[PDB]
Formats: C-alpha cells, sequence, structure tokens
C-alpha cells in the first residue's frame, strides 16, 4: 500500500533532497524515521523538525532534505496508520548515501604498522572487496575533521600474509590512475 | 527515549529469553515488532490496554504479556535459530505519534561453543602519510568475534572523541560464505600530524563485546566468553 521513492541514491554534501512516500488509501497521519544501519529507529517528522527538514502532502506525501551533510546518510522509512490507532503500514525504505565535496583529492596509500589504507581519494571513486578469499578490504568512510574542518575518504585493506602488499592490495578496485604509493 | 532490555542476548535453542519494554510517555498502544533483512519491521504482538494482547503478524513462538500501562514483555519459550533478530518495543497515541524503543539485539545458537569475544590491535600512523599531508591516520581493527554484537569507541589522553573517526558502517565476515562464520571491523582516527608526534598523546581503541552472561555454563578450557571490553592503546612518537 506504501510506496517509497527513490531506492537509494547518492548525493554530493550540500545537495537538497526530495524523498517520496505514496500511499493508497485515505491516510490519517503519516510519520517519517530514519535509522543508520546498526542504529535505532528515530522519529523524524510527524510539517516540519527544528527546520533543516520539512515535508508536504498534495496522497502523494514528500520529504525535503536541505543541505544534506554526510551524517544524513541512513535509511529513510515513511509509515502511514491510516487511523488514531490502527497499526502503522511502513513504506520499503529509502536508502541514501551523502557523499563528502572532496576539494583537494589526494588519492593515496600507505603501510601502518601495528595493515593497508586507502585514502584522500575523491568522492567518485568506488572499493571492492578481493575476489581473494584471505585479504579482507573494508568499504570506504568519510571521516569529518571538524577541527581543521577537513573531510576524507577511506578505506582499509589487510591480511596475515606475506605475498599480499600494499602495492596490490586494490587491484580489485578502480583506482585513481595517480594514485600515490610511498616507497 | 522509551526503554528495552536486555540490550543484547545469546541463547541455546530451547532457552528461555524474556524482553522486556518500558514507556512513560503515558501511551496506551504499544507493540513488538522485529526487523531483519530483507524484511521490514513484522508485528508479533501488540496492547490497546494494560492486561490484554493482541496476535501480530507473527505470533508464532512468541508470547506476551501487558501486565501495566507502561509495561510490555515478550517471551521466547523454547528457542529457535529463526528468532535471531533485532527487536524493537514501541509505544503509540491512538492518534499520534509512534515512538520506538533503542532495540534488543537477539542472537540464537545451537550451541555456545561458537562464541567468541574480539582480539584488539591498532597501527599507527604512517611517517608517509604524515611527511606528505600533515595529518595521521590511526587504524583499529578488531578480528576475530561472533556474534557480531560490538559498539567500538575512540579514548583520547582518557576522553571519548568524535571529530575525525570513522568506523565501518557494519563488520565483515571472515569467511563470507559458509556457516558460523566470525566477523571483523575496523574504524579510523585521524589527528594533526603535531598532535601525534605528542608523545604524551594516549590512542586507546575500545570495543565494547556483548556475548554470554555469568549465568551460562562454561565447559570450554578457557575464559568463558561473557560480555566484557576489549582494547589496545598507543603514545605518541616523535
Amino acid at each position: 500500500q506504501v510506496e517509497q521513492s527513490p531506492a537509494s541514491l547518492v548525493l554530493q554534501e550540500g545537495e537538497n533532497a526530495e524523498l517520496q512516500c505514496t500511499y493508497s488509501t485515505t491516510l490519517n497521519s503519516m510519520q517519517w524515521f530514519y535509522q543508520r544501519p546498526g542504529g535505532r529507529l528515530v522519529s523524524l517528522l510527524y510539517e516540519q523538525r527544528g527546520g533543516r527538514l520539512t515535508s508536504s502532502a498534495a496522497s502523494r506525501s514528500s520529504l525535503h532534505i536541505s543541505s544534506s551533510q554526510i551524517t544524513d546518510s541512513g535509511t529513510y522509512l515513511c509509515a502511514i496508520a491510516s487511523s488514531s490507532f490502527s497499526k502503522l503500514v511502513f513504506g520499503q525504505g529509502t536508502s541514501l548515501s551523502v557523499v563528502p565535496n572532496i576539494q583537494n583529492p589526494d588519492p593515496a596509500v600507505y603501510q601502518l604498522r601495528d595493515v593497508c589504507l586507502f585514502t584522500d581519494f575523491d568522492s567518485q571513486t568506488n572499493v571492492s572487496q578481493s575476489k581473494d578469499s584471505d585479504v579482507y578490504i573494508t568499504d570506504k568512510c568519510v571521516l569529518d575533521m571538524r577541527s581543521m574542518d577537513f573531510k576524507s575518504n577511506s578505506a582499509v585493506a589487510w591480511s596475515n600474509k606475506s605475498d599480499f602488499a600494499c602495492a596490490n592490495a586494490f587491484n580489485n578496485s578502480i583506482i585513481p590512475e595517480d594514485t600515490f604509493f610511498p616507497s | 527515549a522509551v526503554t528495552q532490555s536486555p540490550r543484547s542476548k545469546v541463547a541455546v535453542t530451547g532457552g528461555k529469553v524474556t524482553l522486556s519494554c518500558h514507556q512513560t510517555n503515558n501511551h496506551d498502544y504499544m507493540y513488538w515488532y522485529r526487523q531483519d533483512t530483507g524484511h521490514g519491521l513484522r508485528l508479533i504482538h501488540y496492547s490497546y490496554v494494560a492486561d490484554s494482547t493482541e496476535k501480530g503478524d507473527i505470533p508464532d513462538g512468541y508470547k506476551a504479556s501487558r501486565p501495566s500501562q507502561e509495561n510490555f514483555s515478550l517471551i521466547l519459550e523454547l528457542a529457535s535459530l529463526s528468532q535471531t533478530a533485532v527487536y524493537f518495543c514501541a509505544s503509540r497515541l491512538g492518534g499520534y505519534e509512534q515512538y520506538f524503543g533503542p532495540g534488543t539485539r537477539l542472537t540464537v545458537l545451537e550451541d555456545l561453543k561458537n562464541v567468541f569475544p574480539p582480539e584488539v590491535a591498532v597501527f599507527e600512523p604512517s611517517e608517509a602519510e604524515i611527511s606528505h599531508t600533515q595529518k595521521a591516520t590511526l587504524v583499529c581493527l578488531a578480528t576475530g568475534f561472533y556474534p557480531d554484537h560490538v559498539e567500538l569507541s575512540w579514548w583520547v589522553n582518557g576522553k571519548e572523541v568524535h571529530s575525525g573517526v570513522c568506523t565501518d558502517p557494519q563488520p565483515l565476515k571472515e569467511q563470507p560464505a559458509l556457516n558460523d562464520s566470525r566477523y571483523a571491523l575496523s574504524s579510523r582516527l585521524r589527528v594533526s600530524a603535531t598532535f601525534w608526534q605528542n608523545p604524551r598523546n594516549h590512542f586507546r581503541c575500545q570495543v565494547q563485546f556483548y556475548g554470554l552472561s555469568e549465568n551460562d555454563e562454561w565447559t570450554q578450557d578457557r575464559a568463558k566468553p561473557v560480555t566484557q571490553i576489549v582494547s589496545a592503546e598507543a603514545w605518541g612518537r616523535a
């Protein structure tokens, strides 16, 4: 009965974001929740919330996200309640991914002694797991050094194996052709 | 700010598990849900009022109890593998806004033997990175844990920190294609070069693990893999 749109999207931080919920019948009320993977269900909207997110009806309800920032990334779900008491019916959610604007990208890969660290690549880039079933690579995440206002992308590759070396940890990924590999 | 308890649980098939829900919104309606891929939430039981309960969409294998306006409990009497899921409870005013609880990670197992805590290691900033960028990245790997319920935090000079931190959204499987696979997880903390180069500076990686309780019996020739903290640490340099 409840339909959300799109299923998923990726935008650069700063862009505005419009998500969609569409219900079959006459609703009564309608709530939007938000949940990072691992986290719990936060009620965003029962309209406004603090002002940076807003909502509209038309039964096409839709949610507006102004100046998205990395911390907006998560799952957005639409629940409609067709009476003051009848149970919520949850849409299927929309996967939002907000991705930093890397001004001065510095594609590099380093060795960390007690691991391999892919870092400082500009957001367009994407990281693949190895077919090598005893090598461990993580998905990129963005780290926000709020202090000196700097945002960085990164991922980590590692395995207890002599062959493996930082020059070849990300061979399964397409990585900027000018990625810096230190001696 | 509705609560439910325990925060996590590991159980053997056939064991009894009791999840508790408590709300002070003076709501009348309460609900018990499970959430797991690639379903969403699914209703098990709910309640309109003290001393009554309703079958939800999936009442099988679960019972519910509504002893008061404030309390709603879920009982799994003879635990099965299919009851592994994340359970949320909820309360709602009948015409207003619904609020969810913080959730319980519940893990059901054939046996508790497969249960392991994380081993935890920290990796110091590459000199190359410092030379090149004048910033420095520390890495934490938590490896070999099971089941995959951990919470990782960084403590700088004995104080928890958030600026410059990024942890993976979720743990990765050490052998992704089989059963009873164990888990790993990394996190990053980046600081200025002149901050790592301060040898007075202390960085700790903390991983909270959710495993067994004291009351589970234990036969293995090792430390009962109980809910516990495991850490690793480093000081500045050069």
